[PDB]
């Protein structure tokens, strides 16, 4: 079980429908992994994040998902990379389907060979490199 | 900052002085155009409310701040489970009534991802206004050092803070000194470079003392606090949308 704030059913986190009273169980169901930005999403069913693919992604998509981790209007880029999460498991869309989180769909393999890397802002930068 | 280096133009873009009654109090982190992330400490009541609260960015010395170059806050936000007592939870968001614009100068710092996979001693950086030396004055020109991650088993240690760390807190400094944050870089960034990308892993919130030896630097996780963060923006992203 996981709980809202200080207790819900796993297969009720992330699943579309705010259950908590606060809706924690709805409003942290996107994420980015690594220091590569691979996007990740929670699967109910499986109670773990798995990223992206690539397939079928385009900008709105991601400003979907930046807007969904809180950053409004702020969208940086998107790009297809390699995944070096050590995932084995990956969220493909549906494109037929009519909400960022639950319009993907389980799949073991993407067609690309690449997850949705995503940057919702231009930040970590100084004057050095 | 004690033992570091007075700060170029654009080396810390996302550090900000926040003033109150004209003068520095606190450090933050600019993580989007109006959102800065600083200490639950340094919003304490009195200054829990916004109109106290100014923000300065891309300027790097005090006496420079003149009246019309700050960011009026618009809105203060505590960490729901803070404790002055404990210093846990030592995490807290302003946002500013009028966006930053973006430059070399004022830039945001990214927040950080879970599986950043740092050293157990990662190189880190921590800048600031703060004292240069324990008990100073705030620091007119602002100052940034390197310092160390110690990890929480050895600065949990009993000759250390013996068991004061929470999960909500991390260690950074060298265990002999000599180098750490002061009193005015609370709130500050602690920041550390990994895939060419700055990441705010820590924000200054207590020690004991500064810059003695066995007394590093206890910065908040900022890590553990991402989801709160997130949820914070978006759900003033959609008051807002009214
Ligand atoms: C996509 O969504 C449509 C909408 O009803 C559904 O019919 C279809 O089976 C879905 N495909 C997958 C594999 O999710
Ligand atoms: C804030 O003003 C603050 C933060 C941290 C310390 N202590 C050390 N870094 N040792 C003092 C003051
Ligand atoms: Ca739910």
């Amino acid at each position: 079980g996981i709980e809202c704030d200080s207790c819900i059913n796993p297969s009720n986190w992330c699943d579309g429908v705010s259950h908590c009273p606060g809706g924690e169980d709805e409003n942290r169901c996107v994420r980015l992994y690594g220091p590569n930005f691979i996007l990740q999403v929670y699967s109910s069913q499986r109670k773990s994040w798995h990223p992206v693919c690539q397939d079928d992604w385009n900008e709105n998509y991601g400003r979907a998902a930046c807007r969904d981790m809180g950053y409004k209007n702020n969208f940086y880029s998107s790009q297809g990379i390699v995944d070096d999460s050590g995932s084995t498991s990956f969220m493909k869309l549906n494109t037929s389907a009519g909400d960022i989180y639950k319009k993907l769909y389980h799949s073991d393999a993407c067609s690309s060979k690449a997850v949705v890397s995503l940057r919702c802002i231009a930040c970590g930068v100084n004057l050095n490199d | 900052i004690v033992g570091g280096e007075s700060a170029l133009p654009g080396a810390w873009p996302w550090q900000v002085s926040l003033h109150v009654q004209n003068v520095h109090v606190c450090g933050g982190s600019i993580i989007t155009p109006e959102w800065i992330v600083t200490a639950a400490h340094c919003v304490e009541k009195p200054l829990n409310n916004p109109w106290h609260w100014t923000a300065f960015a891309g300027i790097l010395r005090q006496s420079f701040m003149f009246y019309g170059a700050g960011y009026q806050v618009e809105k203060v936000i505590s960490h729901p489970n803070y404790d002055s007592k404990t210093k846990n939870n030592d995490i807290a968001l302003m946002k500013l009534q009028k966006p930053l614009t973006f430059n070399d100068l004022v830039k945001p710092v990214c927040l950080p991802n879970p599986g950043m996979m740092l050293q157990p001693e990662q190189l880190c950086w921590i800048s600031g206004w703060g004292a240069t030396e324990e008990k100073g004055k705030t620091s007119e020109v602002l100052n940034a050092a390197k310092v160390l991650l110690i990890e929480t088993q050895r600065c949990n240690s009993r000759y250390v803070y013996d068991n004061l760390i929470t999960p909500a807190m991390i260690c950074a400094g060298f265990l002999q000194g000599n180098v750490d944050s002061c009193q005015g870089d609370s709130g500050g960034p602690l920041v550390t470079s990994k895939n060419n990308i700055w990441w705010l892993i820590g924000d200054t919130s207590w020690g004991s003392g500064c810059a003695k030896a066995y007394r590093p630097g206890v910065y908040g996780n900022v890590m553990v606090f991402t989801d709160w963060i997130y949820r914070q923006m978006r759900a003033d992203g959609e008051f807002v949308e009214h």
